[PDB]
RNA sequence: CAGGUCUGUGAUGCCCUCAGACGCCCUGGGCCGCACGCGCGCUACACUGGCGGGGCCAGCCGGCGCCCGCCAGGACGCGCGGAGCCCCCGCCGUGGCCGGGACCGCGGGCUGGAACGCCCCCGCGCACCAGGAAUGUCUUGUAGGCGCCCGCCCCCACCGCG
């Protein structure tokens, strides 16, 4: 379950009808600031389907389709999964590496 | 004059039984289960403190007279330190809206009249104020 | 006509300030200049380290910026005050400004 | 003349000697809606002392501890104000929170996310200095 | 290592309590709480009651120490 | 082409007039003057010692 | 608060033939004397109700040693700005002390109410020289210093 | 002069005419609160009320720096303990515990290469020394104890009066002599 | 002094580099990681204290109103304005307790292009019950306690300078 609507009604609901559900910075980001045309057009790249964005946070559609991130040297390969629909990428994607002493 | 000659703690106590007995402000019971002010953490435990916070708010606006001051600086008057962090404590002012309400309830009642800038205590809540501090002593 | 211009003397130097308080005054006495109204004195302050490095045990320049600022007021016709500012002693990197 | 010994309410033996707006802080370590006072104050009064809480007046506090809005308890309060799976807001208390905590940490490690790889190793979330404070009992 | 005593005493040694407050010349809340090993909060309250029978005049009275001496009982 | 890649504004560009440094502005009284720059050129300014 | 020419901005005229001025720590007092009935009146306020309640003896100091009957006749305006409490008790004795002793001025027995005042507490007529030192860089205190972590 | 409104200083003289020069209570004003300057000169010190210099010592270890106001109190609400249980002029059994908190002989190296010798204890020092004792036995009684410091400062005054070991301050007067005897 | 600064400088010798740039920009990431050792600090270890109301006091120097919001903050305007400690009355009352506030789960804001920054609400409730060998600062408005401002600054001080 997320936020009251079931997975299939949560990828069907559209990103400013999920957006009264989401979280405070959510609604900042897809409500009042809003996004830039580059930001739209990664978007517009997983509707093509059947990334440096790590400001973009995950829209529901998005859900079952793995994005590769950049973490400043390598791709990070990110999959996207219900719980996490609303939440930034770049808690997904990692920089840093274990502590490893 | 008046509200001096009675000792202020005297006077306000007094004035909080004859502002909750007159019916005057009428607490509005959804403040009553909030904490004045973002500094403290526990709450007021008095449970008539909407009272005793109403009469020591008047008795500013009466010595303010004509200086007529905002609701902003009674909440600046409110302020305590904020205690219980690791970061050194600061003082942080009182809730704007406990405030607020208190002196809406005022102008409503005509105790006190609206003014330029901040409301400042009308001529008929005066006279309630002084007969009172009159009658104390 | 009859307007009320502010003169008002910015300077750093308090001497040369005084100095054109002085001239200010005399020109103006006839006309009945008020006496100066002193400014709080504006004391600017910069303090900085004394290195440009941070070696040693840090010191501190306190650099103070003081303006002392004389408010002037004259009331009578607007031409006699504008000759009356050349009549005063020219002060050189000495400010007088007139709003009415 | 009247006093009580300590009930058992909310899986942990609530002292009857400590005042009753505090008895309760320590319920089970997990809980507290009042926040001191507003569970008890919205029912009854507080520095009951406690050890003279009547029953039925014991179950009206149980009552709104379980149902928040019910009693009409203000939704800025609560231990949950969204629920990350319900979608719901309520108050959260006692086992539940250790339960709901766990799917919580359990969600970070299930969908791979800093937060979570942080906590599974311990090194410290929310915290970002490591190199001095981080010394701990000389280990993270 | 506590005093156990909290709310209202116990019953009937309350009354016994209460006598050996009368029984000292003069009392301080701290003094009850430990002597009858029964809490200062408690002593607060129980003092109130003797104060109000007249027993003890409060000689200083402050939030901070509150100190009382019997007025009289000399006889 | 080369503009949107040339000088696309991040923040303030903010710089010390007579050193062209970015760290230590010191704008408070709006004079941009380095903290050593402006140790430099303080008699200039008039700012003086007690 | 900081010695602002505040003196007859409280009260228009009404005969204040003094206008003493007693400071100790950055607190003022102009206190404005004119005949009355004994009556003393700090801040629009009863001298006998001050902040410090412990410090209320303190501020009635001058009048039992001098004699409520000298006092007596007095009514006394007193304004206190800048310092904090307890100066603002110590500089209202200062200026009481001072203005009572101007309607004698320059007589034998204010030479007398002088060296009475002087015994019992001297510097009660006399100002308190000392003032707040400044912080000096590499200390927190105006003299303290900070911990040298090697030698 | 009352002191706290309700004691005077006419029947207080110190019996121990070797300190009875260093203890005045001439000087004395209601409310111990006199901001003369006590630092300034050698012996300015001497000439001060006995109960203002208990004030000073009372405010310690830092948490509790300044606060005269809040150790005056103390000494008022001590005094009237003093009055309810002793029955004399607490202003009065201050200066006989002052008296007696005093060691008269002292350990002190003397020129010598670790080896202390038998010194003796000046007048002032032993009125500075007996209130200081008296201020730090009661502070470290009240420390982590339901007894308030009023209570333990009113005890230890009471105490030493008499002279019973009980109370801090006598004990390190005579642990203080006896080392002074031995290291004669 | 061969102390430190060529990374403040259209200060600068010489070497390197010098269109696949060590020019200058553009996106992303680090400097802030962390088995650990050490240097400033900060908050505590409680009752001379915590917690609730009430009084209310500055100075370097300094804007406010009204309405909404639990605060945080916002909207709409305009011409202005002010601390803690302490004092006073309650409460808890020697219990790691209501001391203490580290951590950690939702949530509400803010600033910016963008959080990982900051603020705040209900939880959550770490050590620490006074610190060994050592060591530092300080003589009157000083020490210490207690606030407040400014510098840098989108936000942000446990820092410096006042």
């Amino acid at each position: 379950n997320f936020r009251g609507v079931e997975v299939e009604k949560l990828a069907t609901m559209k990103i400013t009808d999920i957006l009264p559900k989401l979280n405070a910075r959510c609604r900042r980001r897809i409500g009042k600031h809003g996004l830039s045309m580059k930001h739209l057009r990664f978007v517009n790249k997983l509707r093509l389907r059947r990334t440096h964005l790590r400001d973009m946070i995950i829209f529901p559609e998005m859900i079952g389709m793995t994005v590769s991130v950049y973490n400043g040297r390598q791709f990070i390969p990110v999959e996207i999964k219900p719980p996490m629909v609303g939440r930034a990428l770049r808690e997904y994607s990692m920089s840093y590496k274990i502590v490893s002493h | 004059s008046s509200v001096t000659r009675v000792p202020a703690d005297v006077f306000i106590n007094s004035f909080a039984a004859h502002l909750k007995n007159r019916g005057i402000i009428k607490c509005p019971a959804f403040t009553d289960y909030v904490k004045t002010g973002v500094s403290r953490q526990y709450a007021p435990r008095d449970a008539d403190w909407f009272y005793i916070k109403a009469a020591s708010v008047i008795r500013h606006f009466y010595i303010s007279g004509s200086h007529s001051i905002g609701v902003a600086g009674l909440a600046r008057k409110y302020s305590s330190l904020q205690k219980g962090k690791t970061t050194p404590h600061h003082t942080k002012r009182a809730s704007c809206k406990v405030i607020r309400s208190i002196v809406s309830q005022f102008l409503g009642q005509k105790l006190l009249i609206a003014g330029e800038r901040g409301r400042h205590i009308s001529p008929n809540g005066r006279k309630m104020v002084e007969d009172f501090a009159e009658g104390l002593q | 006509m009859h307007q009320k211009y502010t003169i008002i003397v910015v300077g750093k130097d308090l001497k040369l300030v005084e100095r054109y308080v002085k001239s200010i005054v005399k020109e103006g006495r006839a006309f009945g200049i008020s006496g100066p109204c002193r400014a709080p004195v504006r004391r600017l302050t910069i303090t900085t380290r004394k290195s440009p490095c941070g070696e040693g045990t840090n010191t501190w320049h306190r650099f103070e910026l003081r303006m002392y600022k004389r408010t002037f007021w004259v009331t009578c016709g607007g031409n006699d005050i504008s000759t009356i500012l050349s009549k005063t002693v020219v002060i050189p990197g000495i400010q007088v400004t007139v709003e009415v | 003349n009247d006093y009580r010994d300590l009930l058992r309410m909310f899986n942990t033996n609530i002292q009857g000697k400590v005042v009753l707006e505090c008895a309760l802080v320590g319920i089970k370590g997990i809980g507290r809606r009042f926040a001191n006072v507003a569970l008890k104050k919205a029912n009854i009064d507080v520095h009951k002392r406690a050890g003279e809480l009547t029953a039925a007046e014991e179950d009206a506090l149980m009552k709104v501890l379980e149902d928040p809005l019910s009693h009409g308890i203000p939704a800025w309060m609560l231990n949950r104000n969204n629920d990350f799976e319900s979608g719901k807001d309520m108050h959260i208390l006692v086992n539940t929170i250790a339960s709901t905590h766990r799917a919580d940490l359990e969600r970070l490690r299930k969908t791979r996310c800093e937060r979570g790889v942080r906590h599974h190793h311990n090194l410290k979330v929310r915290g970002q200095h490591t190199k001095s404070t981080g010394r701990r009992g000389h280990v993270v | 290592k506590v005093d156990y005593p909290t709310l209202f005493a116990d019953e009937a040694a309350m009354n016994e309590a209460l006598k050996f407050i009368k029984n000292s010349k003069c009392i301080t809340h701290t003094q009850i709480c430990e002597r009858l090993r029964v809490s200062v909060a408690l002593a607060k309250r129980v003092m109130r009651q003797l104060v109000k029978s007249g027993d003890f005049a409060i000689v200083s009275k402050s939030s901070r120490m509150t100190i009382f001496k019997n007025m009289t009982k000399k006889e | 082409m080369r503009e949107t890649e040339f000088c696309t504004h991040i923040a303030h560009k903010r710089e010390c007039r007579i050193c062209g440094n970015y760290n230590s502005v010191y704008r408070k009284y709006g004079l941009f003057i380095c903290r050593r720059c402006f140790k430099e050129n303080a008699g200039k300014i008039g700012f003086v010692k007690l | 608060d900081l010695l602002e020419r505040n003196d007859i901005e409280v009260r228009e005229r009404d005969k204040y033939t003094v206008h003493t001025l007693g400071k100790k720590k950055n607190s003022v007092a102009v206190a404005f004397v004119k005949a009355g009935k004994g009556d003393i009146l700090v801040n629009n306020v009863p001298l006998a109700l001050v902040r410090p309640e412990i410090l209320r003896t303190k501020v009635s100091e001058p009048i039992m040693i001098l004699g409520e009957s000298l006092f007596k006749g007095l009514d006394m305006n007193i304004k206190v700005a800048g310092g904090g409490h307890v100066s603002q008790i110590y500089a209202v004795r200062q200026a009481i002390s001072r203005g009572v002793l101007a309607s004698v001025k320059d007589e034998a027995a204010r030479s007398e109410l002088r060296a009475k005042l002087v015994s019992y507490d001297r510097q009660l007529v006399v100002s308190d020289p000392r003032r707040c030192e400044a912080k000096k860089f590499g200390g927190r205190g105006a003299r303290a210093r900070r911990q040298k972590s090697y030698r | 002069v009352a002191l706290f409104n309700k004691w005077p200083l006419t029947d207080v003289k110190c019996q121990d005419e070797s300190l009875e020069a260093y203890i005045s209570i001439d000087n004395h004003s209601f409310v111990p609160h006199s901001a003369g300057r006590w630092s300034a000169k050698r012996f300015r010190k001497a000439k001060c009320p006995v109960v203002e210099r208990l004030t000073n010592s009372l405010m310690m270890h830092g948490r509790n720096s300044g606060k005269k106001l809040m150790a005056m109190k103390t000494v008022g609400e001590a005094f009237e303990l003093i009055n309810l249980y002793t029955g004399k002029n607490p202003v009065q059994v201050l200066v006989d515990a002052v008296a007696n908190s005093g060691p008269r002989e002292d350990s002190c190296r003397i020129g010598k290469g670790v080896r202390r010798q038998s010194v003796d204890v000046s007048p002032l020092r032993r009125v500075n020394i007996g209130i200081y004792n008296i201020a730090t036995g009661a502070r470290k009684a009240a420390f982590r104890k339901v007894r308030p410091f009023a209570e333990c400062l009113a005890e230890e005054i009471m105490n030493a009066a008499a002279g019973a070991d009980k109370s801090y301050a006598i004990s390190q007067r005579n642990s203080v002599e006896r080392i002074a005897v031995s290291n004669r």
